[PDB]
């Protein structure tokens, strides 16, 4: 894949991982991720229940305060417009309750939302070409807490010194 | 040199309390010296403080602090000689939501004990005719979790009392909001007003770095060579207890690995049960520093 | 242990008045002790009060409360000792739309009783030569409902006066609105200025979590064992009173089933008429708790 | 019972005046005890008030209310005894536009 | 359906079911819903009326105060203007004047309806390909307190702390 | 028609069907709607001068303070730019000095226009299908005091408490 400095140390948690994992222990059955599934786009007619989280561009980031703070998308789609309703409902009160709550993600790093607030409210969007499907998008502005605020400056300052200096 | 390394800047030393908690108690128990367990280094709130419930999220506590400065001038000088302070107070004001029996006696000022619910579970609180002058121990409880090992981060005031009450807008969209000013005043037993406090294996981590106390630099074991029973005997098991020259207890943090677990078998929690008689290397493994140490056994 | 349940936020104590209703009443009237039904249990407003309409949503009334603090200090100290609170004013104010009699009584401080319109309907409200001191029984009252049962939380203020009245724009795209910041006084009968309640089957469910009165532990049904009449005599039907050991009378939040309806029927109001002479066997239906008891009819 | 019949709210007792008028006279007019005709029922304003013409209409009559609060306490008590009222004066301010 | 969780109890109200019951209560023989059914599209030079509620991005939910804010708008779709104006005025003055009002649905549930106001006025939009329809839109701000707000942050420490814990 | 409830009395006035009334009394034979007729788009190259009223989403509702605010859209066609600009000068001024004056609809209705100003000023649109059509078009926000702020809690209490309760 990439190959990262080996003095590197990840910083930040993947928000969209964080609530995938955690969707996925609440809900075993019913899938959910960051992308559709060329397998779950097979069926129409008979739709499996899924859930979307997308990282938008929103809320500023805190480096100093070890604050990461993100704009999350939450596309709920069902066969039938009630289904995505009432997992709608549930995805909302799970997220927005939350007050510096930890989750152990699948990674065995256990993360730390600070908040979780409903920037746009829920609404059934028009269908597309896939007209047997109701979906139910809702938009969370979502803090979590960094990994780590280590900065590394040595690290820069040496590679410039040692090429260059 | 570079000048980055000037300043220093840790970085992971700025803790944020992210669930803030307020405990009050009746003047009547015995204030909190700290919120660690003696036994197992964990939160242990002692008995008789109750929380006042969740509070507003956005505004918080805002802990304030007032300073009284007189700055005595003798004979004329360009800069004050000898300033100094008469009166720090410190106070904090939240906006609580909860309609609970502590909520309201510290907003009414009185003691509600007494009022007995009627048979049809209504109640009435009158207010007092004189406000009473009731003092309270408070605890403000804040964890930052590090990973999987939190930091509680707490203040002890264990003699708060009201000051002042914010005005209540009853509107439809918004629920009703005490917010009330308690004002920490100094207990003649204890001998402070507010003491800050840090506990947790995130403190235990970052206690040498905050500069409390002498740096991490040796690890040591206490049994230099114990001997254990393969019987079900007295001497059966043993227990391991890694400790730096900090004084700080180090077990839980420090995974312990045995050269031969066939004689001695010692697990993450220093457990020296054994399987069999003879003598095992137990070497106490850490990051930047690691121990040694040597467990025999003996039926 | 985890973090959460120190809090012990229970999220459903946040009583929000919806509906916030102010029932102004002469003082010749005798003011409210609490607004509960002695016989039902319900909302009932003792005859005199009369309401003032209905004001303004955005604004709503502002609740206002002032402390007069008075830290005596006698001889020097880092903190001042016996701070005591010299006179507490509680004062609302509200944005009154209707213009009827009471609402123009409050304003100009008056007893427009003796006002007899014209004979085409006309009326003029003269001001008085000197603000007369005229006194009012207040009532704050608001309900929020959880699902259908509601929670009655209300104020009782028996000595409320006008103090000051905000300046009104008259312009064609607001209606005039009168606003007026009454202030409560100690009435010297009841001895309180100011007393909150709660009534309701939501405050019967709320009122053990909101730590009023002992805990809901034990239910027990009055008639150990009831005998009633075939025929329709005196004793045909007879009143179960499931009552727990909070001292509540929790009969119509407790659904009761019998296991043996033919010779006893009793339904979820605890009718006690009967069927055919027996004995049968009456379980209160409640969750987390559930009572027992034993029904006998003999004609 | 139902909550809302509590409050009573009529709702059609909020009277807006829409097109508001001011009628100064002088002092030596007799002042107008009321505005109703005896004989119609009918608005019959007395000779002698002149109108001031039109206003601004955004900014509109100001009817301001002050009161002179004297809260008279003899010996101490948690709460004033006899809270008298001195002085309340009525005002009122207004943009007007004609040059008559 | 969707099979949550047995510990999870419903904590929003479904305000378009709330007022499509409602307005059903108020209106027998008028169908109102949440979309456009394919019975009624048969029907075009004939068309019956029907009014629309759409729940739309709007208004911030506060879980701490019990309070599920949304933006619903209302499409009244008749055969003639002067209808469709009389029953927008009609919706108008039902939703207008709410102020802690109760309402109980087809569930069971009471309601409760803590404001409503108006955030777009009413206005005839242009006909598009139904040419013989009238229909008159309208959005409202609606305010109406949620179920319950008990969090269920016993259950997902549970599940993290059993799964990987 | 819309068969309403039979308690049921109208609350807001038309404020278009109240200017159509208004400027066909005072322009009789010049038509004034809120549509384009097909008998009016017949002629074309000698068209006859009409004004078109418009309401638009604009101004908040006050029911508490009987108040009913809206944007009216005025557009003012004729066969010369001329002719359209004159026309549209005599409704500003018509409109413009408004302040509490009532007027009496074809309804038999008196009603009063609280206060009505200019949002956008006139202009000349450009031309398009319709050639020789010079259409002049204004905003006014005109607030009128609505007919009744009476409320009907009591016939919506008693709809859920026979039905269902």
């Amino acid at each position: 894949a990439v190959v990262l400095p080996d003095w590197y140390e990840e910083a930040f948690v993947n928000v969209e991982n964080l609530f995938i994992d955690m969707f996925t222990d609440l809900l075993p059955d019913y899938e959910s991720g960051c992308w559709a599934p060329d397998d779950w786009l097979a069926d129409e007619i008979e739709v499996k229940p899924t859930i979307w989280f997308f990282r938008l561009p929103g809320g500023r980031v805190d480096w100093d305060g070890r604050k990461d703070e993100c704009q999350l998308q939450v596309m709920v789609v069902t066969g039938s417009r009630d289904d995505s309703w009432r997992l709608m409902d549930f995805v909302r009160a799970m997220l927005l309750p939350m007050q510096g709550d930890k989750y152990k993600m699948a990674d065995g790093y256990t993360a730390q939302i600070r908040c979780a607030g409903e920037v746009a409210g829920p609404q059934l969007l028009t269908p597309g070409q896939r007209i047997d499907t109701r979906v139910v998008t809702a938009t969370f502005k979502v803090s979590v807490s960094m990994k780590s605020a280590k900065n590394y400056k040595q690290k820069l300052y040496e590679l410039w010194q040692a090429l260059r200096g | 040199t570079d000048f980055y390394t000037i300043k220093d800047a840790q970085a992971d030393l700025a803790i944020a309390p992210l669930n803030l908690t307020v405990l009050l108690a009746p003047y009547s128990t015995t204030p909190a010296t700290t919120l660690e367990s003696p036994t197992d280094g964990s939160l242990a709130i002692p008995p008789g403080y109750k929380s006042v419930g969740h509070f507003e999220k956005q505004a918080g506590l805002t802990l304030g602090n007032e300073f009284d400065s007189k700055d005595i001038e003798a004979y004329g000088e360009p800069e004050p000689i000898r300033t100094i302070i008469n009166k720090r107070t410190t106070t904090f004001d939240f906006a609580m939501y909860q309609n609970q029996r502590n909520v309201l006696e510290l907003i009414w000022t009185q003691d509600f004990s007494n009022i007995q619910p009627s048979e049809f579970g209504g109640i009435v609180l009158e207010a007092p005719k004189v406000p009473k002058n009731i003092y309270y121990r408070a605890i403000l409880v804040g964890m930052d979790d590090r990973n999987d090992r939190p930091i509680w981060l707490y203040w002890l005031m264990p003699k708060v009392k009201l000051d002042k009450l914010d005005n209540q807008t009853l509107n439809d969209d918004n629920v009703i909001e005490y917010k009330p000013t308690l004002k920490a005043f100094r207990d003649d037993v204890v001998g402070y007003s507010v003491a800050q406090g840090f506990a947790g294996p995130g403190w235990r981590d970052l206690v040498a770095t905050a500069g409390f106390g002498e740096a991490l630099t040796a690890l040591t074991i206490t049994p230099g060579s114990p001997t254990v029973t393969v019987a079900t005997g007295a001497s059966h098991t043993a227990q391991l207890l890694v400790e730096g020259d900090n004084g700080i207890n180090y077990t839980p943090d420090v995974v312990f690995t045995s050269s031969a677990p066939d004689k001695a078998s010692v697990s993450a929690a220093g457990l020296v049960t054994g399987v069999a008689a003879g003598s095992a290397t137990i070497t106490a493994t850490k990051g930047a520093l690691t121990a040694t140490a040597t467990v025999t056994v003996t039926a």
